[PDB]
RNA sequence: GAACUGAAACAUCUCAGUACCUGAAGGAGAAGAAAGAGAAUUCGAUUCCGUUAGUAGCGGCGAGCGAACCCGGAUCAGCCCA
RNA sequence: UUGAAGCAUGAGCCGGCGACUUAGACCUGACGUGCGAGCUUAAGUUGAAAAACGGAGGCGGAGCGAAAGCGAGUCCGAAUAG
RNA sequence: GGACCGAACCGGUGCCUGCUGAAACAGUCUCGGAUGAGUUGUGUUUAGGAGUGAAAAGCUAACCGAACCUGGAGAUAGCUAGUUCUCCCCGAAAUGUAUUGAGGUACAGCCUCGGAUGUUGACCAUGUCCUGUAGAGCACUCACAAGGCUAAACCUUAUGAAACUCCGAAGGGGCACGCGUUUAGUCCGGGAGUGAGGCUGCGAGAGCUAACUUCCGUAGCCGAGAG
RNA sequence: CAAGUGAUCUACCGAAGCUAUGGAUUCAACUCGCGAGUUGUCUGGUAGGGGAGCGUUCAGUCCGCGGAGAAGCCAUA
RNA sequence: UAUAGGGUGUGACGCCUGCCCGGUGCCGGAAGGUCAAGUGGAGCGGUGCAAGCUGCGAAAUGAAGCCCCGGUGAACGGCGACCGCUAAGGUAGCGAAAUUCCUUGUCGGGUAAGUUCCGACCUGCACGAAAGGCGUAACGAUCUGGGCGCUGUCUCAACGAGGGACUCGGUGAAAUUGAAUUGGCUGUAAAGAUGCGGCCUACCCGUAGCAGGACGAAAAGACCCCGUGGAGCUUUACUAUAGUCUGGCAUUGGGAUUCGGGUUGAAACUUGGAUUUCUAACCUGAAAAAUCACUUUCGGGGACCGUGCUUGGCGGGUAGUUUGACUGGGGCGGUCGCCUCCCAAAAUGUAACGGAGGCGCCCAAAGGUCACCUCAAGACGGUUGGAAAUCGUCUGUAGAGCGCAAAGGUAGAAGGUGGCUUGACUGCGAGACUGACACGUCGAGCAGGGAGGAAACUCGGGCUUAGUGAACCGGUGGUACCGUGUGGAAGGGCCAUCGAUCAACGGAUAAAAGUUACCCCGGGGAUAACAGGCUGAUCUCCCCCGAGAGUCCAUAUCGGCGGGG
RNA sequence: ACCCCCGUGCCCAUAGCACUGUGGAACCACCCCACCCCAUGCCGAACUGGGUCGUGAAACACAGCAGCGCCAAUGAUACUCGGACCGCAGGGUCCCGGAAAAGUCGGUCAGCGCGGGGGU
């Protein structure tokens, strides 16, 4: 049939290496796809956001071991 | 949000008087036992009166 | 115009145009979130070029 | 289709009752002589259209004496009028 | 006492008291001597121009319609009857 | 017009006629000029082989609010967050 | 005698001729009625949502599903045409979104002019993150070839997959750097137009793995490009 | 009897591409007067934007012309 | 002056005219239901110190009308959407008929041969009784079939005549016309070429002729679609309305009777209603005076009617209008918003009348927190209980569950169970995701207050992703800003909320359906029908393999299942 | 310092399972009883609480072991950015770098800390 609906825009907003601010969105994905690490929060929609300004970094080995974290600069 | 003759309802809150409102959606599905809950008005805080009508 | 008079589209010092917030307004609200008491003053100047000549005597 | 204007809420008011001619405080004090503008300076002074009451508001400041007759003024201005010496008077 | 038209359709609304018709009259006519305007216990017959002012307001509060008071001018006369 | 020598439109030929205007104390930009903490008059009056006069009014000069109002502050609110 | 035949007269059945006519409805031949609901002269009456009509929406001054004239009136026209003197500089669009919207409008995108800013643009290289197509492969779900076993399971052997995935590139995307070449970019403000695209190669759907088909993606050209 | 065809090599042909010589626009720079001048650069083009101009009538002003002849008309290298 | 007049349908005459009123209309309908203005006016509120002045305002009472009951079909109508139940289901007569789809129905007649015509039959796609049924002498420039007669209609044309056509003298038009120095074939081009390419042919110019081409001329296609273009018509579309019915109030008065009752058991100033009656208003007719006017003398009607104002109904008789888009032309059908997967080409984004499926909710606990708990399935053994139960042990990266649709996700749980609970909070909102806008999504942290925990802490609904409606206009609770001399109040504003299958889901007005073959305009080859063009599913034809038939033998002929052109 | 035990991290199967052997007054564990703290929607099995003997059986701990799991090359190939092409079409090729999945060769039954108790 002809009934499919809407874009939904899920993604990884700030990729590893990037300098986040406080309140920026790091990932948009569906349930758990990335786990919130050090310095990273998570909302209703999941969707990790930045707790503290700094540099974003990706950490994984396998499975659900994916993690997003922040660290400061100075 | 739409409304009809059917089950559940929209029900307002009590007098935190203050003459005040809350209005959470409710249901007659479980029971007609009415209701009372805790909320805060202009006056004070947590003045807890009964679901109306 | 007479339309934006008691309505939104307020001009400011910089000449920028002030918009209110719509959803929801006096009906069909229900639900939960703050957001009810969260419809305030707002704006964008992209459309606003066309809103100046609609009512400028006042701000 | 349906213009933004119509889509946008308001009721609000109109009114617009009494509105005051502003007299900038920097204008009196410091520059010129701080010459005691009195009640009607008018010409050589900044009020023009009038037929509207005049209010005196604090903007610039220095210590010099002044006597200002206006319809009203800000209390934080009227603070600096006496604290430099001088006064602000209002009608009965 | 119209309609096309406009409101991007159409009924309120707009066109517009316009067009047309009829009646009366003059070189002009109409209007006029406050049971008024108004909010200063102010003005001071009428008409006209500028301005107030796209301001107050009117409106499927839509399209769109839209004053007057103060002030500045042209001209300025009030006289008679129950 | 995606695409025209087109068997798609128009035109027999030559002359002459023939289509982005005008209006407003309107709005908003650019260039130019004169005055610039200010700038400028309208209707009208006077004088016209020519122009002066006329401050009624208009525009800067304070913003914020739904409004009362307050004022380099204002608004939402008990504050501070905005 | 709303009888018969048949002239006058009234009428138009059939064929033809005529078609820039002799004629804006006729001519020859033929035919109908030819004392009746007959033919026709004069004067008169009825008209525009009105008249008349043995009834076709017929007639109402050679074009009547609403006559003519004058006026509102330069009605309105999201439609069709047309828009004239020269050289120079730049230079598009036929996409998105919404629309009583689909050949029309609004906003954004793309063009230009001016001011501000000033290498922030561009390519390419390094570094780092993100991805589930190509291929592959049955470990999940559906499918499925030959057996073994005591019909599902189970074992040997063997396959398919847009809506399967144990895996998984080439490329692509973001950020940093300029380790090195280039020259644009952004903001503010004036003016726009375009919003019907077409073809080919590659990647798909629909189609019949048909179309100078249709609908998206992607590069290049015509579009607006002569040699 | 290849002017068919597979492979290899090399001479020439061939565009408004590149090159030669000359010339003009565009922007940019360098100072000269307080427009010009070499250098480097640019210049296909529809809707559309920007810029500089040609010609017609009228008007003000200036300079003038015309019966030994005005405008208009006709011819031309 | 009902042997009359109006309307309607039928249509000499003859034999006749059935069944069904449920719905619609129409005529007649004392109970009862609803119902307008208007009489009545309990009570609620505003202002003033008050007299009082004022804003709404219901019981009862109030007409015609519909609802409800009965009847009425030479009233609208109905008498096969497989019998389907709906008031009933076809009386005569007719039927392959002007009705018949299949259809050239099947027989028969006529012809050498008959899709027609005639006669039968009947299985009437969709005969039938005043839209009349079936007959009927006569009539017909009516329509259909057949015969005789005669014939140029024909085989098949010939000769002859007159009038044009042609030639000379005279006068002398027209539509049309980018410009032309205007060939054939075969290609190519916007897809039918004199004008492009290659090849061929062709001395210059005329007159009489012919109609293939010049997509020949004529008329900005009348078919088709398009335009938020038009006009005629229609109705149970919308809306008003001429018209008409009805209540109240005037014109418009009197008296008897009765009931309802007030002011001073009757008297009685009376105030109205109902029937009745009178007569001055008013209408109206005869008399020498035709329309009138009158003293009128009169005769009848008469508070009615008519008429002015207002109340409610009826009202295609009339009038203004509405009647969406998408769409491999339009229509019919389907589809419009929202969530999930595939398409989607390993970023996001991405279309088709592409391939599948769901949403317009639920949950007072399926929420908050605090604690503990671990599933599906198999094998063995076990009790009305066996496929499946309940119990036991063993295996048991999930093969389970998560309220619904799928994807992601989940074992240190979001899943299973309890304790206590109201954060499914008021005031804000750093900084980001996403959108042309308008929307939409996430969110640390601050304060006022809480909740669970001993505590770190967590909480401003749910594993997330669907469960929605801008603005306008308005209902309710607050709040006390505005408030037209002032002080109040009516009215308005901000706070919170309720109203929307406005589902054509960015929503046109508060309120809207059809038809045009009588059609008109503005356009479109942006878009159907004819033809061409590209294509070749289908259609036509050929080929390949060879099982089988041909007693025997595939291949004299015929060629299963398949295959290629 | 060494042996080892108890705790607790990092790593986040090349550290996992089964077959199995050592371990016991020092540490862990079972065992012991529990009206009450506390607690099983039935059972103190689980939490919980009072403590020995016993036991090293179970659970745990370490050593063994490469049958299973898990990791897994080099070679070649699939595919592919870019370049250049053949076929009416389905499809195919050449150059250029990039370069999998599976499979084989193999590699393993881990590594790295902090603290405390106990032997030498
Ligand atoms: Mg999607
Ligand atoms: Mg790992
Ligand atoms: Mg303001
Ligand atoms: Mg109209
Ligand atoms: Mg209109
Ligand atoms: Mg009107
Ligand atoms: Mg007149
Ligand atoms: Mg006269
Ligand atoms: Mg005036
Ligand atoms: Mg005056
Ligand atoms: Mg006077
Ligand atoms: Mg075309
Ligand atoms: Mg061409
Ligand atoms: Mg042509
Ligand atoms: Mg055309
Ligand atoms: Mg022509
Ligand atoms: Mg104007
Ligand atoms: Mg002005
Ligand atoms: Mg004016
Ligand atoms: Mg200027
Ligand atoms: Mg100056
Ligand atoms: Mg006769
Ligand atoms: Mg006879
Ligand atoms: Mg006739
Ligand atoms: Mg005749
Ligand atoms: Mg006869
Ligand atoms: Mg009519
Ligand atoms: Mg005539
Ligand atoms: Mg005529
Ligand atoms: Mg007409
Ligand atoms: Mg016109
Ligand atoms: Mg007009
Ligand atoms: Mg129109
Ligand atoms: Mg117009
Ligand atoms: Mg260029
Ligand atoms: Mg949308
Ligand atoms: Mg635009
Ligand atoms: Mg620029
Ligand atoms: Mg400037
Ligand atoms: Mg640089
Ligand atoms: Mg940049
Ligand atoms: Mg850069
Ligand atoms: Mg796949
Ligand atoms: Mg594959
Ligand atoms: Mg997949
Ligand atoms: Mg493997
Ligand atoms: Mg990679
Ligand atoms: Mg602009
Ligand atoms: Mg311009
Ligand atoms: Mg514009
Ligand atoms: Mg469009
Ligand atoms: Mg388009
Ligand atoms: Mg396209
Ligand atoms: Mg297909
Ligand atoms: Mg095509
Ligand atoms: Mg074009
Ligand atoms: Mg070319
Ligand atoms: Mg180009
Ligand atoms: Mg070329
Ligand atoms: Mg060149
Ligand atoms: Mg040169
Ligand atoms: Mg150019
Ligand atoms: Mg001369
Ligand atoms: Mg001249
Ligand atoms: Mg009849
Ligand atoms: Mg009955
Ligand atoms: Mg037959
Ligand atoms: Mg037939
Ligand atoms: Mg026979
Ligand atoms: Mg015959
Ligand atoms: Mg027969
Ligand atoms: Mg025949
Ligand atoms: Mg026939
Ligand atoms: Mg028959
Ligand atoms: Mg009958
Ligand atoms: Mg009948
Ligand atoms: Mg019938
Ligand atoms: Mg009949
Ligand atoms: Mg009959
Ligand atoms: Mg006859
Ligand atoms: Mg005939
Ligand atoms: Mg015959
Ligand atoms: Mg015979
Ligand atoms: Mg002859
Ligand atoms: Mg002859
Ligand atoms: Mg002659
Ligand atoms: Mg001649
Ligand atoms: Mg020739
Ligand atoms: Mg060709
Ligand atoms: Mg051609
Ligand atoms: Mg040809
Ligand atoms: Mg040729
Ligand atoms: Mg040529
Ligand atoms: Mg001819
Ligand atoms: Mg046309
Ligand atoms: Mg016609
Ligand atoms: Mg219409
Ligand atoms: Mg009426
Ligand atoms: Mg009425
Ligand atoms: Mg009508
Ligand atoms: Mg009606
Ligand atoms: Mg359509
Ligand atoms: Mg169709
Ligand atoms: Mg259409
Ligand atoms: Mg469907
Ligand atoms: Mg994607
Ligand atoms: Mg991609
Ligand atoms: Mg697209
Ligand atoms: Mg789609
Ligand atoms: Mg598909
Ligand atoms: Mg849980
Ligand atoms: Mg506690
Ligand atoms: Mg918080
Ligand atoms: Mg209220
Ligand atoms: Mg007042
Ligand atoms: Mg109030
Ligand atoms: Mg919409
Ligand atoms: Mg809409
Ligand atoms: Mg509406
Ligand atoms: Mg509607
Ligand atoms: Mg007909
Ligand atoms: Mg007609
Ligand atoms: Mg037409
Ligand atoms: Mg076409
Ligand atoms: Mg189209
Ligand atoms: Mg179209
Ligand atoms: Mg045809
Ligand atoms: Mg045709
Ligand atoms: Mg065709
Ligand atoms: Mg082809
Ligand atoms: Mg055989
Ligand atoms: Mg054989
Ligand atoms: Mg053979
Ligand atoms: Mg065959
Ligand atoms: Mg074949
Ligand atoms: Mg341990
Ligand atoms: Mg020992
Ligand atoms: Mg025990
Ligand atoms: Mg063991
Ligand atoms: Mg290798
Ligand atoms: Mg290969
Ligand atoms: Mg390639
Ligand atoms: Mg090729
Ligand atoms: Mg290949
Ligand atoms: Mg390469
Ligand atoms: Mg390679
Ligand atoms: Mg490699
Ligand atoms: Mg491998
Ligand atoms: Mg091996
Ligand atoms: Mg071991
Ligand atoms: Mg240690």
């Amino acid at each position: 049939n002809g009934r499919d609906s809407n874009p939904k825009y899920l993604g990884v907003k700030k990729f590893g290496g990037e300098v986040v601010k406080a309140g920026n969105i790091l990932v948009r994905q569906r349930g758990t796809k990335f786990k919130a690490g050090q310095g990273v929060g998570m909302g209703r929609d999941h969707t990790l956001f930045a707790l503290s300004d700094g540099k974003v970094v990706f950490i994984n080995k396998g499975k659900g071991a994916r993690f997003i974290s922040i660290e400061a600069a100075q | 949000a739409k409304d009809g003759p059917r089950i559940i309802v929209k029900m307002e809150s009590s007098a935190g008087t203050g003459f005040y409102y809350t209005t959470t959606k409710n249901r007659r599905n479980t029971q007609a036992k009415l209701e009372l809950k805790k909320y805060d008005p202009v006056a004070k805080k947590h003045v807890v009166f009964r679901e109306k009508k | 115009t007479h339309k934006m008079a008691k309505r939104r589209i307020k001009i400011t010092g910089t000449g920028k145009v002030m918009a209110f917030k719509s959803g929801k307004r006096h009906q069909n609200t229900g639900k939960s979130g703050d957001e009810i008491r969260g419809k305030g003053k707002g704006f964008v100047l992209a459309k606003a070029e066309w809103a100046r000549m609609k009512l400028m005597l006042p701000r | 289709r349906s213009r933004l204007i119509a889509r946008l809420p308001k009721r609000g008011f109109n009114n617009v009752g009494t509105t005051y001619e502003v007299v900038k405080l920097s204008q009196l004090q410091d520059l010129e002589d701080t010459t005691f503008d009195r009640d009607t300076l008018e010409a050589y002074r900044l009020v023009r259209r009038k037929n509207r009451p005049v209010k005196l508001l604090a903007s610039g400041e220095i210590s010099r004496a002044v006597t200002v007759h206006v319809d009203a003024a800000s209390a934080a201005a009227i603070k600096a009028v006496e604290a430099a010496g001088g006064r602000v008077v209002l009608p009965e």
